[PDB]
RNA sequence: GGCUUGUAAAUAUAGUUUAAAAACAUCAGAUUGUGAAUCUGACAACAGAGGCUUACCCCUUAUUUACCGAGAAAGCCAUGCAUGGCUUUCUCA
């Protein structure tokens, strides 16, 4: 019965197969075998995507160790999951905007602003034209600050994709700012990893972006005095945001700790350093000191249009630290109190 | 769990269903009873007629994720026919296996004759993703079985190359099937596998004693005795009475690990980074100018235990009673601790700098290759005190053999404080003397094993030794 | 001061006109808000108490501004003051090339009649009324002020309609000052920027925001109580005549 | 040059559309004076040879203005500039009070519709004529040239109409030649001073002998031709966009 | 409300600073005339009373600017308003050709020193202070109003270089505005037309008798209090920013 | 035509000076480009042929221009054109409060000089030698055409001496081409926008090239060859005088 | 003013929060008729590297919190009068 149903049934699967290789076969470079060795995932369950691409697929071969390859293939994984999950979001918010529109074509009641308009609905393009006014301004007479890319050496492909992404962020907040900084994008080599990277995201926006891009170091361009070097490792705390000065943050995403890499590289090239103040304004609780791009120019932003420190640090991320130093007026008491001490 | 290991007649597998979906989360059946089966050995007849069933229903095609599960209940109970059927379904199935799979595959394959070709399945999944470690021992233990004992070695260095740990069970399995077959290059063979066991400090256990001893007495050229021993106090052996190995190291060996640190600070991008080029070289300038020092002392080690005794004093006091014991003090220090302060005292810190020389260097430098240069320059007879254990040094290291010799060398050369209370007196801490790990001597061998019921933990070593004699 | 002095202030309602009513009546002055029957300026005048008053008028019809100019004679005998604050606002490109869209004719023309012409309909009306009053020590017999717009002077896209008015309006200041100056009546023209009128409040948060960061200083919809202040101003001083002021915070309209 | 080029000039049948006209038709171009049919337009255009073509249309009529232009295309096939000339004048004070005479609605309105409406009835009606034609190497498609007067900055005294209307065409000049930059149609404006028009040359030898020598320099009546030569400048260079040029000779009407 | 403010007022010995001085001071405003040693200046500020100060300075000096300015900042604390009136005026044509005179050099450069660079001069050196008041609700820090003149758009004939500094002052009254604009400092120039003062006295008197009669109205020469009432009206509106206002009377100066 | 003119350049060894110098000279005319004795103009006048000489000459010195013009004289005997197009470029803000950094006065200074110092030095030098002329038959006797910027009406952040400077020249306009109207002189302004002349070398590539996107149409930097084209434009013309053309592009500047 | 080792334990969301996948966000192109409140694209990695199979462990780095001073007494235990270890008391810095 049973023994004789799954014998048959598997002679009629080995006559699928030889019918389904009866089509001609051409050589195939390594890289399709795997794609069988993936599909061989996919039917177990485990994270891996439906389907993959011949460079994603090397990409994967480069792979060192197994987990490596596990982490990739999860990785693809949930960015096919999130692209189908926003596609069938998309797609549910056409139809309701179909019926919404069709609903609202019902009424025809009309007698709207009583046709009384003072402006077209064109502020996208407005807002473009004012943020590049204001940075073309600041280009002139705004404040440097400077984005060493020198570090493309200490990252990995996944840190390079970080940084880029965390930079795209950080000139975004700049270019919507009130008075914009003036970045110079410093040590980034033309056909280097990052800079790559960079023309691939920015698209044609790349040659038209009011940011000051250069082989040359920051030493080679600023006095090397009024160059301050922002590194979480200087044993110097800022404590004022000063305007004549040339503050450099290190374009470094090192999710694999590598302490001291930024204090280094001030240190070979003698400039002054300074550290945020966050532990004499907030319990930090648990996290890393070191910070993302995007949050240091808007904390510098901040600074800079005389915003204080509470206002200023409202930017690190709130998970970290449990709140700010309830008051900190007790170290002015201190303070006023040692000065009595000596008078 | 109402679970029959009768035939699943095909009117039953319809209630089987209905209020049964609910009663197990992820769709229950299909994915849950094959999982519940595997119980008595009796579990495999009946999956048989449940696959059966599944296909019927399926359009001639059974589930890959069903037919691995088969594959895993029927090689779990060790049915050499169905793993026979179940190759040549993959065969005429697909082109290719899957992790894990293939190990199915193997486990069940060892007992057939086709060993052969669970080496070109090794191979297979070889060509796209790295094989496991369950996957080597699985096939080393076919091929042993199948008396190729050429390839079994060849498979074993293939093992070494790619640089992954064996398990025991391997080597176990190897001098097990070696016991009928006795042969010189065999037993060169068992020596080198017994050198890197020594080599790489892990121990074994009660099957594998068993084991050396049945291969070790069965050897026909030397008669040989074997008896279980203690460690009696670091005794030399309980039994037999063969010196037992030691905390200090070979001169030789610690001049090889001279060699190894000298070539590790010179082109180290990291411990540039950690420790200056320039404060190496002067750090060296220094050692080189004065004479060789008996012992070398911890930076702020000393300093900062007993939190509420002055830095100072308490660094004065154990300097001067090692000075009491009139030998060449050697102090690390450091160039924050030059500057005065509350814990700093000057006048202190002045009479200890001309009482013995000193060294100071900043907060990013790191003690450990200090003190290791130093130590390895001063010799065998030096001792070094500290209380840090070392890992951040000891990791990155080149050699799991160095990491062997590196650990010796700090378990050894070591007096740590002891005196609970420092006030009331100064007491270095005894040396046991003595380590845990086979030592294999000329005429006779010694073994660590470690009885197999109790759980050593991480830092514990096992207490009773196997011993081998004439 | 102000005091006794008789404003009859066109789209006196809402936004502009009803700031500079407010205004004035707050300081001791009569005003007549001409506006719209159907504007809800009723409810504006009993709010500003007995020295303000509603006349429901269109401004491009002759009839309806006679019947209210008479009515402001009535109630209050005499007319010193003139504030032209109606007017609307339509925005469409000229011509349109993807959609083959071309500016309608009838908006254009529904645009001049309410922001030019209504205004010198009124504009000579209320020279005629004002022709009677007896000249002060000073020779003048009233004021007229106009709203233009900075648009007149650089009008963005879409606003062919709205600049040509208020371009036109600005043109006919000078001209009407010589035209009225024997008679010893002064014309004035304001052209405010930005301003938080319900013009512009009735527009989305972001956009409000946006127009206000875009003016220099104050970076904010400029106060209409501001444009009240500045009537004021040109009121009180005898010798501002035939010129245009841009009260818009230094704004310079983008293309 | 402007040889082969394709221009529609209203009220081309006298003074200076005429003479825009002749001066292109010179040069080589192709003209299509478009002017009322009891204009005499028909001779000039006989006159002016096979290039040139007269079209009986009121620039107040958007089908008049329709009509004249699908002449021109089925005539030329296309049409490259556009210069709007046609346009009348009206003087009266805005209120006299000695006369105790107002200024009749009835003349601004006409005013306002001749001068100011109908050109930017044309304006529109030719861009979309123009949105038709490929760009040239700079992207040009065609342009646009309006006439002003200096009315428009310093007016006289009973030009209130005729300053409102042409201070409206200068304040639309700019944001029609924002709102047709991506099309790739240039509009500029010319605002002549005193020409030796029938528009003037009627008026006696005394008042024309006075203007005369009003003008700085040079002390005569501005000569069509001289308006002509400045109209094929300005087609001619590429970068006039959204400008008026006061071709006044550094004349100031006086009050 | 200009109580307590604090007004630096260049030129204030005389004419419209003078006025200006006088109308502040009288509503408890605080000023500081900044002029010349032998303007005769002391007596005026002894006679406007203790809330006015008098500071001998040359404005083209950048040491007797700064000089001055430390005096009122140690005498009041603040510098809430500054007010460039301080110029002066010189007739010279361009070439005559009967009498084969050419305009010196020396005069221009002179004038230009004098009512330009001296302006520019005190807006500089006076946006330092102003720069450390803390900014009020609103964010204004202080208001900057310049004098300009008629000359600088319909200027007279031999009035080359005084037409070329108060141009250059109109010019530069907009990028400064926008300059400071972050700073919250206002901008704001008056161009005023005939105003009787000691400056007109130099012209012969049936001239300025003549132009005075040819002002539209008021047909007379404008009263400094009148410029003082436009100065105080610009210092109490917060939106007035980069805006040239022309308190002339409508005149238009003929060649 | 514009053949056997003499034209004296300021400036013209580069940019508009000698994109004007090439046109003319191209349609026959003499040029005597006017310029420093460092800018290497004397490679300019080799290579336009024998009809052109350089001047070595600063336009703020009386001797050095007096010289350039003997010169001129000496090798035509006859100065019919002056075009002004020497200046500089400086940007710097008025204030910087949060750099405490203060407009430093010698620069506004120099600024002042060489733009409209020298501007009006040549003017008036010049206008000795064109007086010298017979009155063509239309009794003119020569041409002045004077170089400003769109900044005379909009400058941007830290352009307040060259916006100044400019709004000068503009100022002096009219003024100048009232003083020679009676000698037949005329005297027009160019405005132009942005061009591609070595004036930008010192704004950043990224800043230029936005600027010429922002240009309404066409969307670039202005040819010089266009200036010179305009340039040629107004001398043909008899009727052009007194006035500012702007030759930008319908570009408005945002702070 | 008291700021520097080490041992132990607990955690680690690279734009931010919440849960154990969502919202607000980010960049490029859409001259948008006023819901552009949108359309087409880009990036979506729960500290870092090793394994374990189906859900867990080894190691590294970082953050935070504890850990250490001594005298004796009281209740005892083990080793050769001394040493080691736990619980409460006050004492000295
Ligand atoms: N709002 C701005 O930002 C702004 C800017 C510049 C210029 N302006 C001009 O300022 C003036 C003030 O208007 P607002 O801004 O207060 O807008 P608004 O709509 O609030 O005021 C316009 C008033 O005019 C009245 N009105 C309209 N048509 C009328 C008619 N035919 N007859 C009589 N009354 C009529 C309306 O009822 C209303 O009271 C308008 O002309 C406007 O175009 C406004
Ligand atoms: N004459 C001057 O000195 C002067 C000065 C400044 C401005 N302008 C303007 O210059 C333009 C030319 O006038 P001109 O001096 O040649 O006088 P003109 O009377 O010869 O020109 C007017 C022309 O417009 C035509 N026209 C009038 N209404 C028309 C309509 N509805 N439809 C079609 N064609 C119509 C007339 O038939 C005539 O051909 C006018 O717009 C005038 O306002 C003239
Ligand atoms: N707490 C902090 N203080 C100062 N700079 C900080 C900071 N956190 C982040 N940054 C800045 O943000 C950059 C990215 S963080 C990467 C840190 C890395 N360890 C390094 O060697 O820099 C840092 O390079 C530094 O420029
Ligand atoms: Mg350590
Ligand atoms: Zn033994």
């Amino acid at each position: 019965l049973e023994l004789d149903k799954w014998k048959t049934t598997m002679k009629s699967s080995v006559q699928e197969e030889c019918v389904s290789t009866i089509s001609s076969s051409k050589d195939e470079d390594p890289l399709a075998a795997t794609r069988e060795f993936i599909e061989m995932w996919r039917l177990l369950g485990r994270e891996v995507p439906e389907h993959i691409t011949e460079e994603e697929l090397k990409t994967l071969m480069e792979c060192v160790s197994n987990t490596a390859k596990k982490k990739y293939l999860k990785y693809l994984y949930t960015k096919e999951k999130v692209k189908k999950a926003r596609q069938i979001k998309k797609e549910m918010k056409a139809a309701a905007r179909e019926e919404a529109k069709n609903i609202k074509l019902l009424e025809t009641t009309e007698e709207d602003k009583q046709k009384n308009f003072l402006f077209l609905r064109l502020w996208d393009r407005n807002m473009d034209i004012a943020m590049g006014w204001k940075g073309a301004q600041a280009m002139q007479f705004g404040q440097p600050l400077v984005f060493d890319m020198a570090y493309e050496n200490y990252m990995k492909r996944k840190e390079l994709q970080n940084t880029v992404s965390q930079l795209l962020e950080s000139e975004g907040w700049n270019r919507r700012n009130v008075d914009p900084f003036h970045i110079y994008f410093c040590n980034l080599k033309i056909d280097g990893a990052l800079h790559r990277e960079l023309v691939k995201r920015y698209q044609e926006k790349w040659d038209k972006l009011l940011l000051t891009s250069t082989e040359k170091s920051h030493v080679d361009l600023f006095p090397k005095d009024s160059i301050i070097y922002l590194t979480a490792d200087s044993p110097n705390v800022m404590t004022t945001f000063r305007h004549d000065k040339v503050y450099v943050i290190g374009s470094f995403v090192d999710k694999s700790m590598q302490p001291g890499t930024s204090l280094a590289k001030a240190k070979r090239l003698n400039l002054a350093t300074e550290c945020l103040p966050l532990d004499k304004y907030l319990q930090w609780e648990i996290g890393n000191k070191n910070l993302t791009l995007d949050q240091m120019i808007r904390i510098l932003l901040c600074l800079k249009n005389n915003g204080n420190w509470q206002e200023a640090l409202q930017f690190v991320p709130k998970r970290k630290h449990t709140g700010f130093l309830e008051i900190s007026q007790h170290s002015q008491e201190f303070i006023n109190r040692l000065k009595k001490a000596k008078t | 769990i109402q679970l029959p290991t009768q035939p699943l007649n095909s009117e039953e597998w319809d209630k089987l269903k209905e209020d049964l979906k609910e009663n197990t989360g992820k769709t229950s059946f299909e994915s849950w009873i094959i999982s519940q089966m595997a119980g008595c050995h009796s579990s495999i007849d009946v999956a048989k007629s449940l696959l059966a069933w599944v296909a019927a229903k399926n359009n001639g095609i059974v589930s890959y994720d069903l037919l691995v599960k088969y594959l895993y209940l029927c090689v779990f109970h060790m049915q050499t026919s169905e793993v026979i059927d179940v190759f040549e379904i993959m065969k005429a199935r697909y082109k290719t296996l899957e992790p894990r799979g293939y190990s199915l595959l193997i486990r069940g394959l060892i007992h057939s004759d086709r060993w052969r070709e669970a080496l070109l399945l090794l191979e297979d999944i070889k060509k796209v993703i790295t094989p496991s470690k369950k996957n080597y021992n699985d096939c080393i233990q076919g091929a042993l079985l199948h008396q190729d004992v050429n390839t079994a070695w060849n498979l074993y260095q293939e093992l070494l190359g790619h640089d992954i740990v064996p398990m025991l069970e391997t080597l176990k399995a190897f001098f097990d099937f070696g016991k009928d077959i006795k042969d010189d290059n065999y037993s060169n063979k068992l020596l080198d596998i017994l050198s890197y066991l020594r080599n790489n400090q892990l121990y074994p256990g009660e099957s594998f004693a068993h084991s050396i001893k049945t291969w070790f007495e069965s050897v026909p050229g030397k008669q040989w005795k074997g008896q279980f021993t203690t460690v009696r106090k670091s005794g030399q052996c309980s039994g037999c009475g063969k010196t037992i190995e030691s905390i200090q190291l070979s001169p030789e060996e610690y001049e090889c690990l001279k060699g190894k640190i000298m070539r590790d600070v010179i082109d180290g991008g990291d411990q540039y980074r950690k420790t200056t080029p320039q404060e190496l070289k002067r750090f060296e300038n220094f050692i080189k100018s004065r004479p060789p020092f008996d012992v070398v002392i911890d930076g702020l080690n000393v300093a900062k235990m007993f939190p509420k005794v002055r830095e100072s004093q308490l660094l004065l006091n154990v300097v001067s009673q090692l000075a009491k014991r009139n030998l060449r003090l050697l102090v690390l220090g450091r160039k924050h601790m030059l500057r005065r302060s509350s814990q700093w005292s000057r006048d202190e810190m002045e009479e200890v700098q001309k009482q013995a020389s000193c060294f100071f260097a900043d907060d990013i430098s790191e003690d450990a290759p200090f003190l290791l240069y130093a130590t390895l320059h001063s010799g065998n007879h030096c001792r070094f005190i500290t209380r840090d254990l070392m890992r951040d040094h000891k990791a990155c290291l080149p050699d799991a053999k160095t990491q062997r010799l590196f650990f010796k060398w700090q378990q050894g050369h070591q007096l740590a404080i002891v005196n609970r209370f420092p006030g009331s007196k100064l007491t270095f801490q005894r040396i046991l003397s003595y380590d845990t790990v086979v030592q294999t001597t000329g005429d006779s061998w010694h073994i660590p094993y470690d009885e197999d019921l109790v759980e050593r933990c991480s830092c514990e070593v096992p207490t009773k030794w196997l011993c081998l004699h004439q | 001061s102000v005091k006794g002095l008789v404003a009859v202030i066109t789209g006196g309602a809402s936004g502009l006109g009803l700031a500079t009513a407010e205004r004035l009546v707050g300081q001791g002055a009569s005003a007549v808000l001409l506006d719209l029957p159907n504007s809800g300026g009723e409810a504006q005048a009993k709010k500003l108490g007995n020295n303000c008053v509603f006349a429901p008028a269109d401004v491009t019809s002759e009839k309806d501004v006679q019947t209210a100019l008479a009515l402001a004679k009535g109630k209050f005998g005499r007319v010193d003051v003139a504030v032209n604050c109606a007017g609307i606002a339509v925005a469409s490109k000229t011509y349109n090339l993807k959609k083959g869209q071309t500016h309608t004719l009838e908006d254009f023309q529904r645009v001049l009649d309410v922001n030019l012409m209504g205004t010198f309909n009124v504009i000579r009306l209320v020279a005629g009324e004002m022709g009677q009053n007896e000249p002060d020590q000073g020779g003048q017999r009233g004021v007229i002020i106009n709203t233009a717009s900075v648009a007149a002077f650089e009008g963005q896209v879409g606003q062919a309609a709205y600049s040509a008015s208020k371009g036109g309006i600005v043109g006919m200041t000078l001209p009407i000052a010589r035209d009225l100056a024997p008679i010893g009546i002064r014309v004035m023209t304001i052209a405010p920027g930005l301003f938080g009128t319900p013009l512009l409040t009735s527009l989305p948060e972001k956009v409000c925001n946006f127009l206000a960061s875009q003016v220099p200083f104050p970076s904010r919809l400029g106060d209409p109580a501001e444009y009240a202040h500045l009537v004021q101003a040109i009121i009180e001083n005898p010798f501002l005549n035939g010129e245009v002021i841009r009260l818009d915070g230094a704004i310079r309209m983008q293309p």
